[PDB]
RNA sequence: AACGCAAGUUUGAAACUCAAAGGAAUUGACGGGGGCCCGCACAAGCGGUGGAACAUGUGGUUUAAUUCGAUGAUACGCGAGGAACCUUACCAAGGCUUAAAUGCAGACUGCGAUUUGGAAACAGAUCUCAGUUUACAAGGUGCUGCAUGGUUGUCGUCAGCUCGUGCCGUGAGGUGUCAGGUUAAGUCCUAUAACGAGCGCAACCCCUGUUGUUAGUUGCCAGCGAGGAACUCUAACAAGACUGCCAGUGCAAACUGUGAGGAAGGUGGGGAUGUCAAAUCAUCACGGCCCUUACGCCUUGGGCUACACACGUGCUACAAUGGCCGGUACAGAGAGCAGCCACUGGGUGACCAGGAGCGAAUCUAUAAAGCCGGUCACAGUUCGGAUCGGAGUCUGCAACUCGACUCCGUGAAGCUGGAAUCGCUAGUAAUCGGAUAUCAGCCAUGAUCCGGUGAA
């Protein structure tokens, strides 16, 4: 969750912006090995915390719980059935 | 920590949501921007003692309706006092942005203005003993029968933590139909960080 | 402090329209399978047609009904109804030790009226010893 | 020293050491003291664990590293709800110092393709929001949860915990909260130096269990006909359960049975939760200490999978109420352009190519157990599934360390498991299948749910 480690994700995301037509055209691949979609781990996008992630809200479980409790996500309620 | 948030289990009930925007699976950056706008507003104008930021993220628009404790210094003269704030937050979130400043009805009953005022008195280090009763009296002058202010450890520059009840009246937290608003604001002193929790019970809603 | 009981009412079976056959197949069930238990019971009672009908089975179910159980190891009567659950449980428990081929085959112990009466005899012999209590 | 046969009796110091010994009463705690109650707590019944092989977790031993934390109940299929690189915080070796990101400060202007050294990071050339000095911050998953904020487990969904006024006691304190009934309850009646109040309980909320109205799109198919507004359905509003009805007990609450009803006596299940210096300074913030040629930073390769042993949590099998080849049915919820695939062609198969429909009551995703028929006719077997060799498919730059699946070989331990221990009172246990979450693929037998059959 360090600043360097969370900025590494942004650097890799900015690196995988080009080469979108190069990787689309088992050989002929001399790349910086960072322009691949297999190295993009998803963070919490506020704190930058791995080990728990929801694609819908894009944040970790602890931030999701705290915001859903203190009314920051429209729609969430207390599930009961 | 063995108590649920009082406004947490009240959303499908009398308590509503702060933000207002329906996006199917697209919370993402629309949530990151809503998280940054509130903190940017609270850091840019804190001397007005803001109460809440109703963020309405509809199509091609974002309304930033601000409920303060002092709208005079926010509107300012002629509107250029809002001009810089608006160009700032709009170039932070480069989209079509509108602002609406709301006036306050008895600012001593907001469950957050009380907390931030007590925190400011604490970090100003006057007595730590007059602020809680000041807030209690200024809140119980009027209605909202229940008020409960609880404070956390690191008190009076001591070594071990301790908590004080300091409550009076009636605050039925076990009743979903009670209209208990609450907001936690804490003071960053030199002996650490002191936490404040304010519950306000106005009355049953229907 | 259980304060109540409900006895769990039952419903009869199509064949033989009897209420004891339902209890028997309920004690026969395994992993919640009633159809195959009914099938096995029907095959068993049809194999028993060598020698009458399920009458001989229900009368053999009587020889496994104890009248006193030990539970300072004091003897006492069980109940007017738990007798026909101990009898069924003992029959079904000791019919699974017979080294036959199928379950319907090894269930041919109703004609042994054979590891079923031995239990009742041992219970009576252990209850008549502690009769001074 | 006196007395006595003796045991011993009477009289009776000091040196030295501590700031305490002691009596009465009060609150709590405890008792192998008593009384009244509750909880799958015990008694009864069912299924397990401990026996066997496999998967993860942990201790222990080695390693350059085997990242860190919890190591009774409240840790051990936990944080972690996806370890090939990435995550990664650790190790070995190459490249950096005001910084690999972010604010600033003072200048100098209007992203791409090509070429060399390379394992990359980075250096040296063409070319056409970006590039470069100076002093600034910055940074640390560094150390203490026994300095903390916040956020949880536990007693515990147990019924308890207090306050205002008034009286008793010199005082700590007592009363209200005790006594008798009542049940899930400090939930209520009766009297009582008590009268009231607050937190808690209950009610107020969600789903399910019947009926009516509002409306029929992409629910649905009853009557005529070749298109319908009755039902299911969806989602809004209402009724219905209040021991209210009928019998006995009681000043009263209130239990014991019957009748009606879809329901009973809180219909059932959930969200609600009023000391242990308990878990986290590794979600986040933070007081104090330490390093800044760095314990800071970008890379490649490796480790987190190491293995003589152990304890915990799981799956499967130990068989014929079973296996196999065949026929035949019955779902629910949830998901789908970070995709679901109808259909056709190739291949035993995973899968590949072509190619509709669908950003969702519209289109796709084909259930098992069950039923019928034949075989096996009892043992290491036509049960079992570990281990190993060869040949393929998919993802990804990369499948050896360390992915999954298919395929042809093969049949190891296992024939109901020792004291000891675990869960369960009704759609419950047991058993079978399906879906979701992390998503390039995946260890998924873990976690969260749903549906079927269904007990004692």
């Amino acid at each position: 969750a360090k600043e360097s480690m969370k900025a590494r994700e942004v650097k890799r995301e900015k690196t995988v912006a080009k080469y979108a037509e190069k990787r689309k055209a088992e050989g002929l691949q001399r790349l910086p090995k960072n322009a691949s979609p297999v190295r993009l781990h998803n963070r919490c996008k506020l704190t930058g915390r791995p080990r728990g992630y929801i694609r819908q809200f894009g944040i970790s479980r602890v931030t999701f719980r705290e915001m859903a409790n203190n009314g920051l996500i429209p729609g969430v309620k207390k599930a009961s059935w | 920590g063995q108590k649920t948030n009082p406004i947490g289990n009240r959303l499908g009930i009398i308590r509503g949501w702060d933000s207002n925007w329906y996006g199917g699976n697209d919370y993402g950056d629309k949530l990151a921007e809503d998280h940054k706008i509130r903190k940017y507003i609270h850091a840019r104008l804190s001397k007005a003692s803001v109460s809440k930021v109703i963020i309405e993220r509809t199509l091609k628009l974002v309304t930033v309706t601000i409920t303060t404790a002092r709208p005079g210094i926010i509107i300012g003269k002629g509107g250029q006092e809002v001009d810089k704030l608006k160009e700032e937050l709009k170039k932070v979130t480069d989209k079509e942005v509108q602002i609406n400043i709301f006036e306050i009805k008895r600012p001593e009953l907001d469950a957050y203005l009380v907390a931030t005022s007590i925190a400011r008195q604490i970090e100003s280090r006057i007595s730590y003993r007059r602020a809680i009763k000041m807030a209690i009296a200024a809140s119980m002058r009027m209605n909202a029968e229940g008020i409960k202010v609880l404070i956390s450890g690191r008190l009076n520059g001591a070594e071990m933590a301790r908590s004080e009840g300091f409550k009076e009246g009636r605050i039925p937290l076990s009743t979903f139909r009670a209209d208990i608003d609450y907001a936690l604001a804490e003071a960053h002193t030199t002996y650490g960080r002191m936490g404040i929790k304010v519950w306000i019970m106005k009355g049953e809603v229907y | 402090r259980k304060r109540a009981a409900k006895k769990r009412p039952l419903l009869p079976d199509p064949r033989f329209n009897d209420q004891l056959v339902t209890r028997f197949v309920n004690n026969l069930m395994w992993d919640g399978k009633k159809s195959t238990a009914f099938k096995v019971f029907y095959d068993a009672i049809d194999i028993i047609e060598t020698k009458t009908s399920l009458e001989i089975w229900k009368d053999a179910l009587t020889n496994v009904m104890p009248h006193v159980e030990v539970r300072f190891q004091i003897p006492m009567q069980i109940r007017p109804d738990r007798k026909i659950s101990m009898a069924m449980k003992w029959l079904i428990l000791y019919a699974r030790r017979r080294n036959e081929k199928s379950m319907a085959q090894r269930l041919a112990s109703e004609c042994l009226a054979g590891a079923a009466v031995k239990k009742r005899m041992d219970t009576h012999k252990m209850a008549e010893a502690n009769k001074a209590f």
